[PDB]
This record gives C-alpha cells, structure tokens and sequence, in this order.
C-alpha cells in the first residue's frame, strides 16, 4: 500500500514481451491494483497471461500479472503496405464515395485487419442466385469480409457506406460465415434514431496445398525458395496479382508464375494444387489437381509446410 | 553520471574520482546459481544486484564462472549441501587473483593484476526466509530440509532426529548404552521379537503361545 | 583530527584524503545482536567496535536494523541456531544496497547509492573461545551445546552421539544394520524384554520362571 | 613500480595512487593454518597468495599471529572441526583493530589505527575440492570425513548416519518412537536376545531349546 | 521488545489513512507504549477504533491501535466548503448577534 | 548445460592439432552443439576421425 510505481517501469513477458509502463500508479491499501501498459516496438508477441516479471520499479513492487479480463488491440503494420498498395488502389479508388457497391467495399477494406472483401448487389431483385451466393431478398447487398477486424469497427463501417434502402442478405446456410447468427451486431446511426442491423459474413476458411517439380537448371541452387515465393503471392506482397482472397481461386498456372517470377530458370514441371477444409488431413496425392473453383464465398490459406518442392 | 559544479574545484573533481574508483571496489553482493557441479566443488554464478545507467535502465550482470564455493572443513571433516541451480547465496572478492591458487592449492603468485574484482571470489550460501521452523525446535540448533521434515534437533538437554521415512544407519557395532522405548516390533534379524516365542521339551516342539508377555 | 604539516605539499593532502576516504569504507567488524526473530531472519545489530574523537572518547555506534543473517543453506538444507540478544559474530557489509533485494530475493536494482556500508550487510554468528570441548573429543568435529553435553563427535572412524536427557527420535522405521550394545532393560511396548515372560499350555499359561536368560 | 608517461599528466599520477591505496586494502585471500588451538580458537597463519616484485620474484607473506577462527556457533550451539596445521581457508580483515576487543569480546575501542590490515581477522576453514561424496548421497546434506566414511547423509525424507566403528551413543534415555530392523544378534546386557531362553516350572529349569523361534 | 518508534512512522487506516507519529519514542521493556499522532491531510476524519495499518517498522513491531481513551478531534478545513460557504453564510448570518433563535 | 562457448575456445588432437572455434557460440541446453574450427598453422593438417 501506498507506494508509487514511476513512469516507464519495464514489464518483460515470458518470450520477452518487453513491455513499458505509460503512466504512474498508486497502491490502495487492499493490496491490488490496475495499470496500463504498451508494447515497446511496432511488434509485440501476444502475451500469454502470466504473472509479469519486475525488472525496474521502487522498493517495495511485488508482483503484475495477467488476465483475460484485460483489454487488448491487433497491430497490423509493415509498408501497412508497400508495393500491394498499387493492387489496394484499384479497390478503395472510390473511398470518398458512398452509398455504392464500391464505395461499401472501399470503406470495408479501409477498416483495419481487413485482408480482402466481396460485394454483391443483386441488383435485379428476384431471389434467384446472382454473382454466386443465393439471395434470400430481391433487393440485397452481402458482403463477406476477410481478416480478424473488431466487428464494432466494421460494423461502423458498413453502416456508413449503407446505401439506404439496401438491406443485408447473409443466409441460404452454408454461404459464408454468420458473424452473429440472426440479428448481428445491432451498431447505432450517428443521426440518432434506433439501433439498426447490419449483416455481414466471413468467408469459409480452407487449407491449400501445393506439389512443385522443379530442374534447378542453369547452375542456380535454390533448395526451399520456392515455398517462400509462393506464400509471399498467397498473401499478396506481389505486384499486380491480388493473393488469395474471398473471390480468388487455387491455380496451378498463377502459382508456377508467382514462383518464376521470384526466381527464373528452373523449369517448373509439376504444379498440382488442391485444396481442403479448415480442418482435414493432407487431401492425398490423388486429389491434386491443376485449379479449384474456389467460389465467391471462401477464403484459401497456404501454410509456409504445404508446398512441397521436389528436384527432377 | 555526472554533475556541473564539478570541473569548477579541486576536490569536487577528487571526490568524484573517490567515488568512482569506490564504486569498482568489487566486495559482496547476494548472487545465484546458475551451474554447479559437487565434484570440483566450482559454480558458474549470476549476481542478483543489476547496474544503473543513468536513463534509469538497470543492466544485469555477467555470470562469473568457475568460482569457488565455501565448504567449511579442517582436517578433512567438511560440510556439503546440494547446491542447484537457482540456489541464492553471497558472493565474495579476492584480493588478488586466485586463479592460479585454485588448480594447486597451494603458495602461488597472482596470475594477473586484477585486485578488488568479483570475478575471483567465493559464493556462501544461504536461505534467508525459504524454511519453515517447527514450535517444538523453538530455541534448539535445527538443521532441516527445505520446509523442514527431517531436523536434527539438538536442544540443550536433548535430541530430537526427525524423518518422515527411515532414520536407517550403516554402523555394524552400536554401542548404544541407555534405556530404548521402541514402541513398535523389533523384526530383529526377521523374526519379530514382539511376536516372538519359545519351544521346549515338555511339551515337545511347543510352539508357546501369544508374543513376549511379562 | 588534522596534522599541520599538511596543506603544504599536495601529497599530503592527497594521502590525508586517502586516509579519510578508506576510514569510511565500511568493510567488516565483530558486532552484538539487539534483536532477532527466526522467521523472519533480520536481527537488529549493535556493532561492538566504538568510534573515538580527538579527546580520546569512545562514541558508540548506532543499532543497525533489519540485517539478514546467514544460515549457509542449499537446495534447502540450512543450518539454524538460536540467536537470541547477547550473542556475538561479525557483520559484513554490502557493495551496494541490499534493501530492494531483502523483500524479493531475485534480480534487483540496488534502491539507495550508499555503497560499502554498514547499513546493509550480513551477520555471521561465532562463539569465538567461549565453548568447552571434551578430552575424548579432541580430534572430532564436534557439534555441541554451550558448555557442551549434547555433542555429536563424528570421528575417522566413529560417532558419539551424547545427551544427558534423550535421544527422542520421530522417526518410525529404522533400517538399522549392525550390533547394538544395549547394557539396561527395554521397555519395547511396555513389555520389558529383559524382564519379559512366555505363556503355554503344558502347564497352562506356565508364566515362565525368571525374565530374559540366554 | 612505474610507468614513464606517469609524473607528465595529474590524472596519471591520481590513478597511480588509486592503485597503490587499494593495493594495501587488505580484505580477504586463502591461507594456511601454521599452529592452532582448540581452546582457545586462536591460529598461527600463512598465507598462500605471494606478492611479485619487479623481476617478477615471489616474496612470501609473513606469518600472522592470533587470528580468531569462525566457529558458527549462537545461543552455545556452535559447531567445530579438528583444526590442525596444514589445512586451507579464507582470511579476513577487520576494518579496525580489534586486538583490544579480543581479550575482552565486549564493546572496545580499536587499540591502532591500522585499517583493513590482514594483521587483525578470521580465518574461515574450507577444504575446496579435497572431499569424496559418495553416490548415494547426491541431492543430500553429507556431513563426512576426508574420504567420506563416517556421513550423515541427511536426504528429504530419510538420514543415513553411516560409521565404519561404531555409532556409539551415550545417552540412558533412548526414545525412538517406532520401529526398527536391526538383523543381528542384540547382546542386550550381555544375553544375547537373539540367541535367548526361557526356564519354567515343568519341567524345572527347562532350558529352551535354541534361541530364538517365532 | 525495545524497539524505537521513531518518528513520522507512517500508519494507515480504511479511508487512507497516512498517519504520522509526531516524536519519536522508544519501546518499555513490558512492551505496550501510547504515542501521539496527526493526520497527513488536513481533513475532516474520522479514525476507526480499530488499528488497521502500519507502513513502517523495523518488523519486530506487531501492529498499533487505538483505544477508547484516545483522544479525537475532527479539524475544521480551510474552504473543504468553497461552494457552500454561500449556503453557510445564510445560516450564520447572526453570529455576531446573541440572544435569540438565529443568533444561537 | 547452456554454456558459453566462447569464440576461439580451442581444442588439439594427437598430431598437434590446435585448432579453435570459429564464433561465438552458446551450447543448447540439450548436450551437444554444432561449431566451426580454424587451424592455427597454414601446413595441410588431418585431424584423426576421434575425438582427442
């Protein structure tokens, strides 16, 4: 009790969190108190809620630990982007819009941790199926949204570009993800009346895989660079080819470009793709195949292990 | 680490170089252990004390390997306990260099000039607070375990050998002259004294019924 | 406390600071326990070693309080004694403040820049020549009470574990192997085998004659 | 000892004299015991590191007389071990003179001005590497002999006090609470209750056949 | 036993406390003392008859508290009454008159 | 146990070996680590196939 904690007290989690102390504190006599604290770099590794450990403080500071009842907050970083900006430009090229197809999109991507989004209009309005993903309503906009964004965050978003009288369709089962189930997140209309709804969906996750017959001609060794190359166009640090988003889909052909154009000169021969579930073990050799339909909603994933490279 | 008005008299620029070379007279200070090995009787060690810069940063000290820990023994009859790592204790400086002392034991020069530093030393062990005294070892030389289950107790008057498990002794010869108050069988030499018997001639083979009866 | 011929060789100055500067650093000295609890292992410490001005009076010290005290344990097995006032040892002192690690006994910043002094340190407790050792213990480690009755005397070969009052063991099963040299009754049980009797049936319930025969 | 840029800058003729002060602060290197005596707890005292002069020759220290010898020891419960001439240890300085407080072990003023001098400390006894500890007594307290014969080896849960002699024990009063598994003969004063009997009224002084049966 | 209870020795009670001793006293040997103490704040408080903390010791000494016989004063403070001075100055505006309902 | 292997720690053999370590390099805790070595002398030497 009654012991001040100083400014800048360092708090270092077991894989060296490297946690700072922003502001001071004082114990109350009960014993225990709370303080808030930040990461020391643009990066910090999520911290496993453990007692933290003490390395400057006063005299008498025991103790820090962590719980779930903490807060939290995603960094997303790295220029962030750098050279995939050109391929967000011809996405939220009508941010400063509204109340359109692109603009909802622009501004959905705009929100933070937001990897890939798709927008459907559905714009003749006779129930049926439209663009892939069947439409309850005549008249109805679904959006599928990627990443792991705060749903409060999106859903402020998605209300600000809303269109009017466009309601949201998010049904027919298995068509994405709820995020909410019936009734999502109810958000509340800066001019003020009611408590809305907006719906919107996650794209079903599914596991990738890939199968490379290379040469390693031309007197140029590269062992496990092909792997690198292809998790780099999966998650979109290449120019100009959009990685695996909601409406992409697994190809052999756009693979074996991806790994060219990282490393030229080893002749490619093989480049069997497939695809599973979020779950599900290895799809086996026989499912291996050159293309995946990969429709509108859904999302692919390449591990850094599901490309196997083998020299011929 | 410095101040403006030094620079300015004599003595503010001696008693900062007082200071200075006070502070790298390396003495004692608590430390730990991070290797040990009870053979060569050597202990790789971290001290628990952290330097300041003058950003407020405090910078851990490097291990100090291959430091001598104490054993407390003349004429051969010493005092071990298992020392482990993350053991704390007291490290200790020499005044010279004892490296080339260590390897002999004997009458040797100081290898280097290093004086005053903690790098040759010794590590003392010892506890503070982690162990649990009993009521009963009150005012009584207790020599325990951790929490304290197997205390030698010697009071004044009398001795108390505690063990949760066997107090098993090795000595072919006792010489125990004094009244026991074993309150258990004896199983001396597998037979079980407590429920022991007799047999005789009349009757013949009797086995005597019941153990040992005043 | 000044000698005139200093002030006018710079040298003199210099070996008269040399002096002044070694005379407060605070190293080791005997001292006296005030106070001491067991479970907290902090004495409250009177150094006994007194200050003297130019009249030639002896100013005491002051009581230094809060001190660890050794107890030169080990992967928990320390070694306790009974410190209570009037005993008397040697008190070290610490390079750097040992409040900040006394509360936390793990990697901390020194609170306070009061380097060498007796403020922080350790007390080492020791009899000095105040014990009696026995004739028959004179080549024996002996671990003994104040004039000594209770000593444990380990030997090259043997130990004498000796009391006036008992040898009261809590331990339940001894795995003793060796000859004992019991020369009194035994009380096993409250059966008394050197008083202790059989019962048969030719004669029925024949209390033996006599006690314990060969 | 010197170097030729020394005397041309002040600050190298201040460094050379923070070397020279703390090369005569005396505070602690190994020693060797000359004479000693157990009723006293005063030892005759070598020390084992040599100083090194120009021509790098080692000139040996001087003996030091009347040195007290930690003993460990509060409320009388000290603990002792046979010092004799040829062991090792550690040696201290006292950071006064404490001739005057030896005699008297009481508060007393410093009887010189000698300050951090190894002419006034202990001499804590430590045998280093020269100890063997036996297998089974890895993770546990082994208080032993030179080669280690006579242990008591004190684990977590049981204590075994070995002795190749005797266990001697001196006491009248055992109170072992338990049970033992003594497998030998007992020579229970002198009768042997291994090999014991019993004598009855029928028949008369019927000597039990054997010793003993369960 | 015989401990100084020095100065300012901080304390602390439920509704914070920070009670300092204003001299310094040492310990009888029978080992219960009476001290004096005052208040960090200068605030209407109301200490409770139970001794609930103390911040400094040499950790020989248990713990204070206070007895029936201990006397309080709740102290007057400064204006807190900044705002209801002007509720107050309606009620006593009469104390310099005497004699009568409003005045007492 | 997680020793410091400090850089150019050296090692012989039986024909002279003195050969040091390269960097510096921390043992994993595990009991055996991978390290690099250099000859002291610029003579075509070859080291026995046993550790020494």
């Amino acid at each position: 009790r009654s012991q001040t904690r100083i400014s800048t007290g360092s708090r270092v989690q077991t894989p060296a969190g490297a946690i700072f102390t922003v502001l001071s504190d004082v114990t109350i006599p009960a014993g225990g108190v709370a303080t808030i604290d930040i990461k020391s770099q643009e990066y910090g590794n999520i911290p496993l809620p453990v007692g933290n450990l003490i390395i400057i403080d006063g005299t008498i500071g025991w103790s820090g630990a962590k719980v779930i009842a903490s807060t939290r907050v995603d960094p997303g970083s790295r220029q962030m982007s750098d050279a995939e900006l050109k391929n967000a430009r011809v996405n939220r090229l009508a941010i400063q819009g509204r109340n359109s197809t692109m603009a909802i999109k622009a501004y959905v991507s705009a929100v933070p941790n937001v990897t890939s989004v798709n927008v459907i209009e559905n714009n003749t309005g006779a129930v049926q199926v439209v663009n892939g993903v069947s439409f309850t309503l005549p008249y109805a906009v679904w959006v599928c949204v990627a990443g792991n964004p705060d749903k409060q965050a999106v859903a402020d978003a998605l209300w600000a570009a809303h269109n009017g009288g466009t309601p949201w369709d998010y049904g027919a089962t298995n068509n994405g993800v709820p995020v909410d189930g019936p009734n999502g997140v109810p958000v509340r209309d800066p001019a003020s009346g009611r408590k809305y709804v907006v719906k919107w969906t996650t794209p079903i996750m599914y596991d990738g895989y890939v199968n490379v017959t290379v040469q390693q001609g031309s007197s140029s060794v590269a062992p496990e660079a092909i792997q690198n190359a292809v998790v780099n166009y999966a998650q979109g640090k290449v120019e100009g080819e959009e990685g695996l988003v909601v409406g992409a889909s697994l190809s052999a052909f756009e693979v074996a470009g991806a790994i060219a154009r990282e490393i030229p000169g080893i002749y490619i021969k093989l480049c069997q793709v497939a695809c599973v579930a979020a779950g599900s073990p290895a799809p086996a050799p026989g499912d291996f195949t050159s293309e995946y339909v990969m429709s509108a909603f859904g999302q692919a994933t390449i591990s850094v292990g599901n490309v196997r490279v083998t020299f011929v | 680490s410095a101040k403006a008005p030094d620079r300015t008299r004599l003595i503010a620029a001696l008693d900062a170089r007082s200071r200075r070379d006070a502070l790298d007279f390396e003495v004692m200070i608590p430390a730990q252990v991070v290797q040990y090995d009870r053979a060569e009787n050597i202990a790789t060690i971290q001290p628990l004390i952290t330097w300041v810069d003058t950003e407020h940063n405090a910078v851990q000290r490097h291990q100090l390997v291959d430091i001598p820990v104490i054993s407390m023994g003349a004429g051969g009859f010493h005092i071990s306990f298992p020392i482990q790592q993350g053991d704390i204790g007291w490290i200790y400086a020499a005044d010279r260099d004892t490296s080339q002392f260590l390897e002999s034991l004997s009458m040797s020069k100081p290898n280097t000039g290093r004086i005053h530093k903690f790098e040759h030393g010794l590590f003392i062990p010892d506890v503070f607070r982690r162990y649990t005294i009993n009521s009963e070892d009150s005012a009584a030389m207790v020599i325990q375990s951790t929490s304290g289950a197997t205390r030698i107790s010697i009071r004044g008057d009398n001795i108390k050998i505690t063990a949760p498990s066997n107090v098993t002794v090795d000595t072919p010869q006792a010489n125990f002259t004094g009244n026991v108050t074993i309150a258990n069988t004896l199983v001396v030499n597998g037979i079980n004294v407590n429920n022991h018997g007799h047999l005789e001639n009349n009757p013949p083979d009797a086995r005597t019924k019941g153990g040992m009866i005043a």
